[PDB]
C-alpha cells in the first residue's frame, strides 16, 4: 500500500503520519529528517594564497653595461641602473671608477605556506539533490538516505522509500564559489589574470601544482644606495590575508532554510526551505486486519496536566474496553494537537497515559486508539512564554 | 609566627617563554588599592626569613623540591614593563613602585645560580594623585589625602587564612617487584593508595608491598603534617582533615595618609548690562561652574579645554563663579 | 544582550529568504527580532545556535 | 570596594566531592569530574579516572 | 553589579555583607591545582569617577 | 651540505647608532606566516656549524674578513622592542617568539668579545589566535587550527637558491 | 508561575489563597503575619533627667 504524504523541509521536528489502509487497522508512523544532500558540481578556475618577491643576486657589471630582457615571469621588473660604484668589505667591487652598471632583477610566486593555507575558486552549477531520513517503523527506528528528485527509490525492511522532488530548488550556492578550508562564501571572484592588488586574487594559480602563476601586487625597483650592493624596491599587502579577516560570515552561517554547509565534497546539508514530499510503499505483512486487531469500546479520556507550549506539556489518561490483548495506534484527529506516542499496547478493562504538544489554551481533541476514537477536553496553561523553541 | 608557616611551591602559568610550572615564587595576589600606586604582591616564598626561622633581611627562603632553602634578598626582582623599586619585603609579601605595564613579574636567583620568576596578566597604569601628572615625589607642596601599604615590618591589622599542607607526589617511590609495588619509604612519611584490594590506603613510616598490583594504579607521595601554609586556590586542601584552618597577621598594612600637593589660578573680564563675559585661556583641562545665588541657582558646570568666550547672565541676586581651583567669584548687577 | 567583550550576533529566517543579518554587540543592548512562520535561528557569540517557531 | 575569597580547592582523590548551600555573598561551588591533577613530584591522586 | 551597591555592609563592622557582582568558576586545567574563575568592576570605584 | 656552503658578509643598513655596514650576521628575509606568531628569521652566518663543517649546536659560524670562524651560540640574541625568545636555530635560520615591535634585531658576540648586530625596520604586532588576548600558553583548552614553523632539524620540503660567491 | 494575592495588615490571622496554575492541579497556601517594621531615622537633639 503506497502512503503519500508531504512534511515541511525542517530537520530536528518528528512528524506523525497516519496510514489508513481500508481494512486494515490504522498504522501510525513517525518521520524525522534524516538528512538532504544538495551537491553541486564543481570546476575549479584556480587557488589563491598568501604571495611570496623573487629577487636574486643582482648583476653588477664592471666596465660594462647590463642588458635587460623581456622574461614571462609574474611581475617581472627589470631596470640597469649606470655610474654605480659598488664596495665590498675589503673595497670597491669594480675595477674602472665610471662605466660601471647594476641590473636589478624581480618577479612574484607562490608561497610556502599556499600547500597548506590557500581557497580554491570554483565554478557551481546544477546541484545532484540526494536524501535519507529517521522513520519509527514496527517499533524499531529506520535510517532512509535518498536523493530528493522523486525518482530514487530506496528499500529498508521491504518498505520502498521515494524522496520529494523538493518544493524549493533555492540554493544556496550561486554560480561561482569561493572555498577555505570547512567554510564555502558565494563570491563573484576576478577570473584569472583579473585579480587586482591587495584583493582577493592578487595572485593566481590555475592548479596548487602549477608551477606558473598571475600575479599583479605595484613591484618597482629602485636605484641601489651609493657605494652599496642591494635591491631596493616598492611593492600592496596579501590580497589572500586580507580576505581572510574581509570574508565576513560564511554559508554556514548566512544561508537562507537553516542550510548547513559541509566541505569536502562542498554541499548543503538539511535546507531550511520548503517542503519535502515523501512516499512510503508499506508492504502487505507490515499490517493487521481490523478483525485481527483488539476492538476498543467504552472510551473516556482526562486531562490531569496541560501546558500549551512547542514541547509536549499535556497529559491525557485514555480509559478503555478492549476486546482482546495487542498494539494500538495512537494518533490525533485534531490537527491543532500532536501525541508523542505511536503505538501503546491494550489489555482489556484498563487505561493509557500519552503525552500531547498543543499551542491552544482551551484544547478540545480527538484521539483515535485503533479503529476507537475519544474525545479530549483539556484547560492547557501558559509555558515560560510565548513563541516556543521546538519544531 | 614563621616558625609554624613554611613556603611552597604552587602553580604559576608563566615561568619564562610562556611554559608554566610548579613555581617557588608563584604570584598569590595583586593588591592595588593604595592611590599612591604602591603595589602589595603576595608570593608562595618568605622574605627576611632562614630555614631555621630566624629573621634576616639579606636572606629569602623558598622551596627547593621537598625541603626549604635559603637565598639572597639581592636577587630578588619585580618587574612589569622594565624593573620596579621594591619599597618592602616581608614573608609573603612585597612592595613595589611598578612603571605602566600589562603584566607583573616576581623572581629571584637561587643557591645553584638558577633563575625563577612567575609571571602574571596584571594591567598596572596608577591613577593620577591631584590634578598634575608628575614623575618625581617633591618635598614640599599641597598635601593630599591618598592611601599606602605602610612600609612598617609590623603585623597588627590585615590578615591571612593558614592551613596544614601539602604531599609532593614522587614517582620514584613506586617500583614493580617482579610483577607487584614495592614502596621505598627511605627514612620519610609516605601516603599511598593503590587501586587494588587488601592494604591498598596508609600512611607509611615503613617499607610497603602490593602484591597483584600494577604501579600505574597506584599515587605516592612524601608527606609532612606538620606545617602551616597559606590558604591557597594553587595548592589543594588536606583531605584527612575537614575546614579546618588558623591565622596570621600580615605586614605592609593599607592606611590612610598624605601625598604632597599642588594648586591652581583664575581671571577676569567685560561687563554688560546682567551679563558678564569671560576670556578663558587654559593650560590644561579646567572646570568652569556657576550658580544664580537667589532661589533657582540652577547649576551648570563644564570642562573647558581650550580657549573659549563664556557669556554668563547676571541676576538681580548675584551670580557666583568658579574657575578651576581659584576661590569663587561673584558678581551683582550695578 | 550583556556582553563581557565585543560578541558576534547573527540571524537568518528558516525559509525560502533567510535574510541573514549580523551585528558586534559592544555593550547593552536590547534586540527585537521578528519571528517568521517557518522559523528564526539566531546565533549568540560562541553559543550554538537558538531556535524560534511561533506558536 | 569588593575584595574573591577562594581557598585550597577539596581535590577528592579516588570519590565524588559534594557542594552544599552555603549563605555567604555571591556564594559559588562546583564539582569537576576526571581531573588528574600533578604536583612537583608527580600525581597528587592514586586513581587515573 | 559594576554600581553604587554592587556590595552593601549596614555598618562599617558589620561581619556579613551583600553582593551582586556574576562569579562563574570555571573548569580548572588539565593537571593544574588552581580555581580558575570569571568575575563586573567594583562599582564604588566606578561612582568615585 | 654544509660542506659547500658557507657564512657570508652582506649588507645590512644598521649595525648599530644608525650606521651601515658590510655585516656578518645580516638580515636576508624575515618570514611571519605563522598564525602562531612564531617568526621565521634568514641571517647571513650559519648556526650550529663548526669551520670544519661539523654539526655542534653549541657553536656558530660567522664570515670574519675572508675566512670564516667560529662562536659560541649562548652569544646569540634576537630582540625587536624587548629581547625574543630563541625557539630552533639551523644554519642561516632562526625561529623567535618575539614582542611587539617597528624593528628586528640579531645579533652575535665573536671570538675577540666584539658584539655584531644588524637592524631592520620590521613591524611586529601578530594577531589573536581565537578570540582571547592571552599571554603564556596552556596545557589545556580549546583546539584551534594555527601555522607555525616546525622545531624539526630536518630538511624535506622548503629551499633556498644558491650559487657560486663573491671577490 | 506568579502568584499575586492582597491581605489585611493584621497580625495572628491565618488567610488561605488558592494558586491555580493552568493545567496543574490547585495549589492551597497559607499566609499569616510574621511582621512589618517602620524604622525611623532619628537624630539626636539632646537628652534630659
Amino acid at each position: 500500500y503506497e502512503h503519500v504524504t508531504v512534511i515541511p523541509n525542517t530537520v530536528g521536528v518528528p512528524y506523525k503520519t497516519l496510514v489508513n489502509r481500508p481494512g486494515y487497522s490504522p498504522m501510525v508512523l513517525e518521520m524525522e529528517l534524516l538528512s538532504v544532500t544538495l551537491e553541486p558540481t564543481l570546476s575549479l578556475d584556480y587557488i589563491t594564497c598568501e604571495y611570496k618577491t623573487v629577487i636574486p643576486s643582482p648583476y653588477v657589471k664592471c666596465c660594462g653595461t647590463a642588458e635587460c630582457k623581456d622574461k614571462n615571469l609574474p611581475d617581472y621588473s627589470c631596470k640597469v641602473f649606470t655610474g654605480v660604484y659598488p664596495f665590498m668589505w675589503g673595497g670597491a667591487y669594480c675595477f674602472c671608477d665610471a662605466e660601471n652598471t647594476q641590473l636589478s632583477e624581480a618577479h612574484v610566486e607562490k608561497s610556502e605556506s599556499c600547500k597548506t593555507e590557500f581557497a580554491s575558486a570554483y565554478r557551481a552549477h546544477t546541484a545532484s539533490a540526494s536524501a535519507k531520513l529517521r522513520v519509527l517503523y514496527q517499533g524499531n527506528n529506520i535510517t532512509v538516505t535518498a536523493y530528493a528528485n522523486g525518482d530514487h527509490a530506496v528499500t529498508v525492511k521491504d518498505a520502498k522509500f521515494i524522496v520529494g522532488p523538493m518544493s524549493s530548488a533555492w540554493t544556496p550556492f550561486d554560480n561561482k564559489i569561493v572555498v577555505y578550508k570547512g567554510d564555502v562564501y558565494n563570491m563573484d571572484y576576478p577570473p584569472f589574470g583579473a585579480g587586482r592588488p591587495g584583493q582577493f586574487g592578487d595572485i593566481q594559480s590555475r592548479t596548487p601544482e602549477s608551477k606558473d602563476v598571475y600575479a599583479n601586487t605595484q613591484l618597482v625597483l629602485q636605484r641601489p644606495a651609493a657605494g652599496t650592493v642591494h635591491v631596493p624596491y616598492s611593492q600592496a599587502p596579501s590580497g589572500f590575508k586580507y580576505w581572510l579577516k574581509e570574508r565576513g560570515a560564511s554559508l554556514q552561517h548566512t544561508a537562507p532554510f537553516g542550510c548547513q554547509i559541509a566541505t569536502n565534497p562542498v554541499r548543503a546539508v538539511n535546507c531550511a526551505v520548503g517542503n519535502m514530499p515523501i512516499s512510503i510503499d508499506i508492504p502487505e505483512a507490515a499490517f493487521t486486519r481490523v478483525v485481527d486487531a483488539p476492538s476498543l469500546t467504552d472510551m473516556s479520556c482526562e486531562v490531569p496536566a496541560c501546558t500549551h507550549s512547542s514541547d509536549f506539556g499535556g497529559v491525557a489518561i485514555i480509559k478503555y474496553a478492549a476486546s482482546k490483548k495487542g498494539k494500538c495506534a495512537v494518533h490525533s484527529m485534531t490537527n491543532a494537537v500532536t501525541i508523542r506516542e505511536a503505538e501503546i499496547e491494550v489489555e482489556g478493562n484498563s487505561q493509557l497515559q500519552i503525552s500531547f504538544s498543543t499551542a491552544l489554551a482551551s484544547a478540545e481533541f480527538r484521539v483515535q486508539v485503533c479503529s476507537t476514537q475519544v474525545h479530549c477536553a483539556a484547560e492547557c496553561h501558559p509555558p515560560k512564554d510565548h513563541i516556543v523553541n521546538y519544531p | 609566627v614563621y616558625k609554624a608557616t613554611r613556603p611552597y611551591l604552587a602553580h604559576c602559568p608563566d615561568c619564562g617563554e610562556g611554559h608554566s610550572c610548579h613555581s617557588p615564587v608563584a604570584l598569590e595576589r595583586i593588591r592595588n588599592e593604595a592611590t599612591d600606586g604602591t603595589l602589595k604582591i603576595q608570593v608562595s616564598l618568605q622574605i627576611g626569613i632562614k630555614t631555621d626561622d630566624s629573621h634576616d633581611w639579606t636572606k629569602l627562603r623558598y622551596m627547593d623540591n621537598h625541603m626549604p632553602a635559603d637565598a639572597e634578598r639581592a636577587g630578588l626582582f619585580v618587574r612589569t614593563s622594565a624593573p620596579c623599586t621594591i619599597t618592602g619585603t616581608m614573608g609573603h609579601f612585597i612592595l613595589a613602585r611598578c612603571p605602566k605595564g600589562e603584566t607583573l613579574t616576581v623572581g629571584f636567583t637561587d643557591s645553584r645560580k638558577i633563575s625563577h620568576s612567575c609571571t602574571h596578566p596584571f594591567h598596572h597604569d596608577p591613577p593620577v594623585i591631584g590634578r598634575e601628572k608628575f614623575h618625581s615625589r617633591p618635598q614640599h607642596g599641597k598635601e593630599l589625602p591618598c592611601s599606602t601599604y605602610v612600609q612598617s615590618t609590623a603585623a597588627t591589622t590585615e590578615e591571612i587564612e593558614v592551613h596544614m599542607p601539602p604531599d609532593t607526589p614522587d614517582r620514584t617511590l613506586m617500583s614493580q617487584q617482579s610483577g607487584n609495588v614495592k614502596i621505598t619509604v627511605n627514612g620519610q612519611t609516605v601516603r599511598y593508595k593503590c587501586n587494588c584490594g587488601g592494604s591498598n590506603e596508609g600512611l607509611t613510616t615503613t617499607d610497603k608491598v602490593i602484591n597483584n598490583c600494577k604501579v600505574d594504579q597506584c599515587h605516592a607521595a612524601v608527606t609532612n603534617h606538620k606545617k602551616w601554609q597559606y590558604n591557597s586556590p594553587l595548592v589543594p586542601r588536606n583531605a584527612e582533615l575537614g575546614d579546618r584552618k588558623g591565622k596570621i597577621h600580615i605586614p605592609f598594612p593599607l592606611a590612610n595618609v598624605t601625598c604632597r600637593v599642588p594648586k591652581a589660578r583664575n581671571p577676569t573680564v567685560t561687563y554688560g548690562k546682567n551679563q558678564v563675559i569671560m576670556l578663558l585661556y587654559p593650560d590644561h583641562p579646567t572646570l568652569l561652574s556657576y550658580r544664580n545665588m537667589g532661589e533657582e541657582p540652577n547649576y551648570q558646570e563644564e570642562w573647558v579645554m581650550h580657549k573659549k568666550e563664556v557669556v554668563l547672565t547676571v541676576p538681580t541676586e548675584g551670580l557666583e563663579v568658579t574657575w578651576g581651583n581659584n576661590e569663587p567669584y561673584k558678581y551683582w548687577p550695578q
